[PDB]
Parts: C-alpha cells; structure tokens; sequence
C-alpha cells in the first residue's frame, strides 16, 4: 500500500461506503469522477469524498485530500476503481465520486453515520 | 501645535498611514455618485449610508486582472474608463432608464406647477 | 518554597532559583504583580545558569528530544553541573520529569506553583538572558520554528517553484529592454548611414554591421570583400559601398563614434545575460516538473505555472480552467510555443486544445505529489496527443 | 444685493466644453431622481408608522 | 547585508566578490568597504537566518549583479559625455 | 455581475485596524497586501497609486464571517502576537497575516502533514509567519518555539475545542488577553440542538477560568455555526 493513502478502508466499511454510493446513485446525489469531485469541493455542496487506491499513477488524485482539509471534509480509500465503477452505475473505472449536500433527503441519516465512520478511522 | 496638526493628516498606525487626499472637482464628483447609487438600478437595492458626509481618509483604484478570470470577470480595455464617472457615461443599460425617470419626473413637475 | 524551576527556550537551557511566594494568593489581584512586575520578579527569582545553543543543528537536535520527553545530553550536563546532591526541580512536562529522576536522583514536579512562575520567567525571558547569546531570542524562535517544522513534513528545498516564476517576469522585462534599446541604437547610426537602416532587416544582425563598420569614409577594397562574407550576398555589399560613397546622412565625430560603440556593446551583453537565463529556466523545470516540461515544453510549462500562481495551484484547478490560463496568448490554440508532430485542421483546432489542456491538468499533479520527479508519464501523454492528431489529420 | 452688481465689478462665468456639460448635465439628472426617490420612501416609512 | 549595506554598486560588487556565507570568514573587503564595517558584516555571516543556495542558484546571481556594475559604468559615461556636449553647444547655459 | 477586473474604485478604512472597505457598484471587504502583486488563492487583489489591497471571502474564512456579520470586536490589530490553531493551507492565516503588519507575529498550528507544506511555502514569502507543524493538543510539545502572545484564534473543529483553548491559553496567553472561538455546534455534539451547544460550550469557558464577552451566529455564509470572543484573566 502507498503511506499517501493513508485512510483505507477495511472489508466491512467499505461495503457499507459503496451500498450508500448505490442509493445516492438513485436520489440524483452523485458526482462521478475528479474532476467534477473539485467543483463539488469549491461549491461546498459535498457529503464526503470517496477514492479509488489502486489509481496506476496515486498522483492523480492527491490534489483532493488538499481541497477536503481546507473544507474540512472526510474522505477515504477504497481497493479497486472496478468496484467503485458499478458502485456509481458507470461502465467505466472511477477514481473519484462525491456525494452532495441535498436539503430534505432521507438519506441524512445513513451520511452522518457513515461520516462519523470516517472519522474515527482518523482517531 | 505642529504635533496635533502633523498627526491629523494621516489616519495613522492602525491603518498603515493612509493619507488624507487633496479634494478636487473630480474627486468629489465620483464621491458623490457614489453616495447616489442606490437610484441607478430600479432592481437593485442597498443598505443605507454609514456617513452622511465624505470620509476623510481613501484612495483611488483599479482592480487587477486575473488569469483565471478571463472569461468570467474582466472588462475589455476599449470600455475602461479612467473615472466612475465616465463609466457611467458609458453604459447604455443607466442611460436609458435615467432619462425615463428624470422625463417622468420633469412632466409631473409642469403638470403640477400648471 | 525555594524550588529550581528547568525553562527551555529556543535559544538554550535556562536554570532558575526561586527564593520565597506567596502560592495560596498568587492567583488574586493585588498578590498577582509579584510576577507580573518585572521589578518584583527580580526580588524572587534569580538566573544561576544558562547554557546557549552552539548552532542552528545543536538546537533541532534539542527541540526533538524535548517534544519527545527524553532528556538530551547537553540538558543533562546542565543539570549534574549546576545542581546540588532532596531537591525540588519544577518541569513543563510530567514526561521529562519521570526521565530526569530516572537519570538523576532529583524530584520533579509539574503542578503547584510551579505552572505559574513559568509564566512569569516566559514573559519576561529577553530582560533576564540579555546579552548572554549573540543571536536574539526573537530571531531563534522563528529560524528553529522553520526548521522543526521543515524535519516533521520531509521538506525537499530543490522541488521549489520560486525562481521559475521570478524567471519568467524577468525574461519579459529582459525583451522589453532589449528591443527598446536596439531602436535606439538603431536610430543613432540612422543619422550617420540613413540607407543602411532600409537593407538590413533584422536587429541583431544591423549592430553587427555596424560595429564591422565604423564610418562610411572608410568601406572599399579588401573591406568589401569582407562585408561580402558579413552579409548574406555579394551582391547587397557592393550596393552598400556605393550607398556609403554618396549618402544623405551627417558625419560623426570621434567622440560620437566611442560613445555609439559602446552603448552597441552593452546592448549585446544585455541579450547574452537573457539567453543564458532562459537556459537556466530550463534545467530549473526539469528538476522541478519533468512530466509537464516533457509534454508541453519547458517555456510553456513555467508560463503556466506563473499563471497560476504556484505549481501547487495549477494542480488544484479542474482540467476546464486549465485552459482558460492560456486562453489570452493562445498557448494551447497556437501549435508550430509548443511543438508537435503533425498539424490539427481549422474544424478540430478546439477539440485538440481542450485535450491537450487535460493532459496538462494530469503532467502537474504528478510532478507536484511524486516522491521523486520523472519525465516517463510526460512522454507517455506526449505520445497520446500525438496518436489523437494523426487520428483527425488522416482520418484514422 | 446679489441682484445688483457694478459693471466694473461682476466677474465674467466660467467657460466651459461639450465633454464637460455632458458629465455636469448627468450629474444633475441623477441628483434629481435620487431626491425624488428617497423623498418618496419618507411617506412610506411615515404611513406605516 | 541588505539592512546593513545602502550603497547599491557596493552591495553588487560584494555578491561578486564572494558567493556564500562561508567565503565572507576568509575573503577581504578592505578595498570594498570600510574596516569596521567589514566586521559587521563579517560577523553578521556567522548568525544567519537564510537558506543554503544551490551552486546554479549562485551563478544565476552573479551574472544579474554583473549586469548592474556594467549598466552603473557605462550610465556614468553617458553622463561624462553629455558634460562634454552641453559645454560644447551651450557654454554659457551650463555656467548659470 | 460583480467587481470586473478593470473598474475604477474606492478604498477606505474599516472600523476595525487593519481592514479596509472597498467601495464599488459591490462593496468587498480588504486587507493590505504584505507581499504586494501576489494571490494567495485566487482572490481579487486592488492596486492603488506601491499599494495594494487582497479582497477576503467571507465563504472560505469564519473571520471575515464575523465580521461582516457586526461583531464588536476582533482584537487582532497591527503589532501584535497572534497564536493560531488549526491553520489548515492558510488562507486565513495569510489575511491575518496581512492585520497584524511587518511587526505583528503570527503563530500557526497545523498537525497534518499535507497541509503543513502548504504552510511552510506560505511563510517562505511572508516573514512574520512561524510555521509550527505539531498537535494543538499537546502546547508542552512546541513550547520551546512560543512566547506570550496577546490574542488566540481557535478553528480546530474537535469535540474538545474548549478542553484545547484552556490548555493553550494557560500556556502562552497573557494576563489581559484575548481569544477567538469557532463553533461548529455538529461537531461538539450531533444529537444536542445547535442552540443548547452554543450555551454549554460557554458554560465550560467560565469553568476554565475564561470570561466570554459576545458571541454571535455566521448565518448568511454559515449554518448552526457561531464565534465567541472573550478575555483571560481580565486586569482589575
């Protein structure tokens, strides 16, 4: 594993991030890939910030942990863009998603869990 | 004496020594609009003024360009202007309202005094 | 109450006696000035030693060991010198205090009193440790802050963006002081040899005429056959004699020709200093962004940079905005600047832009967050452009 | 006496450019809607009162 | 150094004279600079607060800082020329 | 619309030192460039006739926040001792920076790593910036680099802001100073209303030997969020 991503998560927390990456697939809450993951940073409109460790170049993503520290926003590492890929519907590896801040949603609850979550993976 | 008199030219150290400028026709022309700004857009709207006069310590500027903002925020140097004055000289969109407005208000003006 | 109280400060170790306080009180309005006052300090506080850092290496070295709670052995020395062997030390930190007595039969303590003097010996530091150190306690805490802080975060001082975007202002004021200072060379030999100014075309190559030739009284024979080798063709040279024989412009005195000489030769030291600043940009963007100098061209690549305002800041911008930052001087629409094999069509002359300003977004983060820089992934997006233009030139 | 001045006195006006009485022109249309429109709020803030 | 040295063409020509902190303990500024001066600066070399340079970085340096000391002589010889000029065209305007 | 670069404008003096007014067809709040023809994140700079004024976001910083919000007072004046927890890149810390002037000194604390270089290429250009790269929890580990300082701003975002501040404070804050507290009432507590948070987080202030003065809510820019100014150790 590369010591720049730092927060991976393990087998069971990241099947609970990718069962809500589905669900907010379906509300209209999902932005795929990074560069649509930075706008969502510098709107303040993201959830959390979900990325895909085995990336072939890590770089290409690194640039988004700086953007979460200043929003002061979680994010984490995930094993494999294959699995993130189905996870945010795309026949395509993802390397990034966002999810987003929508007003009123009934997935508030299951987003604060998973925030806290993360959180303590940070200690 | 020349110790209060010194001191009163400057606004001091809480401001980094900002000076007290010569008032001029020009100057004061711009100040004035300013204060007037609340007419200029019938669907803009503003809070009301911190001071009744003008204030003692300012300067004068322009905003510096920004590579990213090409696109986004930026004037084209044919419509820059050297006064706030002569921007508004400029625009169209002020032009056309102000000289609805002051027409309107010239005819009540006769049909009252009539 | 008399107790030794152990202050660390950037600039060394500071051991302190402290004779007789009022601790019950100390925290009342009235009883507070004892520490507060610098006069009243004096009367109960005493310095009997101090032992200064020897260098800037001597003080990080120090700094780690007290963060970590170990004890130093330049601390150590202080403390088995100048104490004596049933001794009350006070410390900052329970964790130093147990090392200590562990090292030395002294007994530490943290809580009591002792919190509060180490406020009052903070506050009034610089009056007690004057003129014992050549350097100031102020400039020590802010040269060890950059330095602890450069050892934590692994800092590299080559892969540092500063002289790349001092380059690129300088080597724009360089051309602008340089074509302004050629016309007015220029224009000077313009008064002596008004029809020399119609032939020769370029700038650079004018001054070289003009020094070959001082005066226009003296240009025939073995002369023009070197101005034949000097100028492109034989034929131009021998007009410019004849030119030179019969010509509307004024004579130049002695003291006219050393002053036009000089000024020439200053003019063409100043482009020398310009070149080899631009090969200096060269070898600063290859250690600094490889990847990006190997994909668009290290002129490109530090203008970009500049743009942005830091290589970190043009890693952080979306591919989209990547390429507004060229939009005014059309770095990506203008391709021979950058250059590539290939041509791309008026009708696709946009598409290949916003693809190359993509692979632009990529080379920067992977110069910017690599451990070590490499140019291999810059030649690799290098080749995709290629594969791109040679798919819409031909079709395939 | 304002109204009655000496000839040798009065002082002739100022003189003044196109360029200048376009922007002293604009300055007054301004000033007169302004004091027509925060004229108009003063009612409006009484009535309510 | 820049707090301590005003003079422009003196501060240029010591940068030429020597690169880095290290060379000021040996060099010599007599010619320079004044001799109580060149103590404080040589002693001010001792306890600094700067980064260590790169050897392109200080070449870099000297070359700009050249191209001052050379700029400053050839301006007092424009300046030198323009003296003999104006006495040549106008004598009597020069003297008021 | 807004401020398009290229418009002539007016800059006056704020009611706070340090702050400017930038008067315009949009009014923006200003600070004095210390590093005068560079942006630190992107922000509209204002050049005057030598000088040169960074326009500051009210969305990327709680203290231009507060004070557009009507807070009394920020305390943070030129020449003086800043001591900042939770400095993250810098955006804030450079506006601070500019406040303070060449002969304030700001201290920023920043425990991660990957903003911490950030920070340290932020004070290569700025030279009252001590860059201090450790955990805010522990003030014995760097307090070798700190000396009295006279006011205290806080944005760590911790359940245990309060239990952070005291400790600092205690350490190197002097008699008669001041600190700055931003609330975020979800990250104390989540299940607790946001208005019940803002009156405990106060209530522990007073046990901690610290006497609050204001506070005030961010509304405009910021939800359930809210900035506590108060005195250590007030003189009598």
């Amino acid at each position: 594993v590369n010591p720049k991503a730092y927060p991976l998560a393990d087998a069971h927390l990241t099947k609970k991030l990718l069962d809500l990456v589905q669900q907010s697939c379906n509300y209209k809450q999902l932005r795929k890939g990074a560069n649509e993951a930075t706008k969502t940073l510098n709107r303040g409109i993201s959830e959390f910030i979900v990325m895909a460790a085995d990336a072939e170049p890590l770089e290409i993503i690194l640039h988004l942990p700086l953007l979460c520290e200043d929003k002061n926003v979680p994010y984490v590492f995930v094993r494999s863009k294959q699995a993130l890929g189905r996870a945010c519907g795309v026949s395509r590896p993802v390397i990034a998603c966002s999810v987003t801040i929508k007003e009123g949603s009934q997935l508030k609850q299951q987003i604060q869990s998973i925030q806290q979550s993360i959180e303590r993976l940070l200690v | 004496k020349k110790r209060r008199k010194e001191r009163q030219k400057t606004a001091g150290d809480g401001w980094f020594g900002m000076k007290a400028p010569e008032m001029t026709n020009e100057l004061k022309n711009d100040l004035k609009a300013l204060k007037m700004r609340a007419s200029m857009d019938p669907k803009r709207f503003y809070k009301k003024n911190d001071r009744d006069g003008f204030p003692k310590y300012f300067q004068i500027g322009t905003i510096v360009d920004n590579p990213a903002d090409f696109y986004h925020s930026r004037i084209p140097k044919k419509q820059r202007k050297r006064t706030i004055v002569e921007e508004l000289l400029a625009d169209s969109e002020f032009r056309r309202y102000n000289r609805r407005k002051y027409s309107e208000i010239m005819a009540e003006k006769a049909a009252n005094a009539a | 109450v008399l107790l030794h109280v152990l202050f660390e400060h950037a600039v060394g170790y500071a051991l302190l006696a402290l004779k007789e306080v009022e601790e019950i009180s100390l925290l009342q309005p009235q009883v507070e000035e004892s520490v507060l006052n610098l006069g009243k300090f004096h009367s109960i506080v005493r310095l009997v030693a101090f032992c200064p850092f020897a260098s800037s290496q001597v003080a990080l070295e120090n700094a780690n060991a007290v963060s970590e709670g170990v004890v130093h052995e330049d601390l150590r020395l202080l403390l088995e010198t100048h104490l004596p062997s049933k001794v009350l030390l006070g410390v900052g930190d329970p964790k130093i205090g147990a090392a200590i007595q562990e090292e030395l039969g002294y007994n530490c303590q943290t809580g009591g009193v002792i919190a509060e003097i180490l406020r009052g010996v903070r506050l009034h530091f610089h009056n007690l440790v004057k003129g014992l150190t050549d350097l100031s306690a102020c400039k020590a805490q802010l040269g060890l802050g950059h330095s602890y802080s450069r050892a934590k975060v692994k800092f590299n001082v080559n892969r540092v963006d500063n002289m790349i975007i001092q380059s690129i202002s300088l080597l724009d004021q360089l051309d602008k002081d340089i074509n302004t200072f050629s016309m007015r060379v220029r224009e000077w030999y313009g008064y002596h040899f008004p029809e020399l100014v119609k032939i020769i075309n370029d700038n650079a190559t004018y001054c070289r005429l003009a020094q070959f030739i001082g005066n226009r009284r003296e240009l025939n024979e073995d002369k023009l056959e070197k101005l034949e080798e000097l100028t492109m063709d034989g034929a131009k040279a021998k007009a410019i004699l004849d030119a030179s024989r019969s010509s509307m412009g004024m004579d130049i005195s002695a003291i006219d020709l050393i002053n036009i000489e000089s000024f020439s030769s200053r003019v063409v030291s100043l482009s020398e200093y310009r070149q080899s600043l631009h090969t200096y940009l060269r070898s600063k963007m290859s250690q600094v962004a490889p990847s990006l100098s190997a994909l668009i061209g290290e002129a490109v690549g530090a203008r970009l940079i500049a743009h942005a305002g830091s290589l970190t800041n043009l890693a952080k911008y979306p591919a989209s905005t990547v390429q507004i930052l060229g939009a005014e001087k059309a770095l990506f629409r203008a391709l021979k600047h950058s250059t590539f094999i290939g041509r791309a069509a008026a009708k696709n002359k946009g598409r290949i832009s916003r693809y190359l300003a993509n692979k632009c977004s990529i080379a920067s983060r992977i110069d910017c967050f690599s451990e070590v820089p490499t140019s291999v992934f810059g030649e690799k997006l290098r080749e995709q452009v290629e594969e791109r233009l040679s798919f819409y030139e031909t079709g395939e | 006496k304002a109204g009655k001045v000496p000839k040798d006195r009065r002082r002739p006006a100022v003189i003044r450019e196109p360029h200048e009485r376009k922007i002293l022109a604009l300055l007054d249309a301004l000033s007169t809607v302004h004091s027509q429109k925060m004229k108009k709020a003063k009612e409006q803030r009484h009535l309510h009162n | 150094l820049g707090k301590i040295i005003s003079d422009n063409l003196t501060y240029c020509k010591c940068l030429q004279k020597v690169g880095d902190r290290k060379n000021y303990a040996s060099a010599k500024l007599s010619e320079l600079l004044p001799e109580e001066v060149e103590a404080e600066v040589k002693a001010a070399a001792e306890i600094s607060m700067g980064t260590e340079v790169s050897e392109e970085d200080i070449c870099n340096i000297l070359h700009l800082c050249t191209q001052v000391i050379e700029i400053s002589e050839y301006r007092t010889q424009l300046y030198e020329y323009l003296q003999n000029r104006m006495m040549a065209i106008a004598p009597n305007v020069t003297v008021m | 619309r807004g401020n398009q670069s290229g418009k002539n404008v007016m800059v006056e003096p704020h009611r706070h030192e340090g702050v400017f007014i930038c008067r315009g067809k949009e009014d923006a709040l200003v600070t004095k460039n210390l590093v005068p023809g560079e942006s630190v994140y992107g922000e509209k700079r204002v050049s005057i006739s030598k000088i040169e004024y960074r326009a500051w976001n009210p969305f990327r910083s709680k203290l231009a926040a507060a004070i557009l919000g009507g807070v009394d007072q920020i305390h943070i004046k030129p020449g003086a001792k800043v001591l900042y927890l939770g400095a993250a890149s810098g955006t804030t810390v450079s506006h601070v920076s500019d406040i303070v002037g060449p002969d304030g000194l700001v201290y920023a604390v920043e425990f991660s790593h990957r903003s911490g270089r950030d920070l340290i290429n932020l004070a290569k250009k700025r030279t009252n910036i001590i860059p201090v790269i450790e955990d805010a929890r522990h003030p014995h580990k760097y307090r070798m680099l700190i000396a009295m300082v006279d006011v205290i701003f806080a944005d760590v975002a911790q359940p245990d802001q309060t239990r952070i501040v005291a400790l600092n404070a205690h350490t190197f804050l002097r008699n008669g100073g001041h600190f700055v507290i931003s609330i975020k009432a979800n990250c104390i507590d989540s299940t607790a209303s946001a208005e019940a948070v803002f009156a405990s987080e106060v209530k522990k202030m007073q046990q901690e030997n610290m006497k609050p003065q204001e506070q005030l809510t961010l509304e405009p820019y910021e939800r359930d969020h809210a900035v506590v100014v108060g005195v250590y150790r007030p003189p009598p």
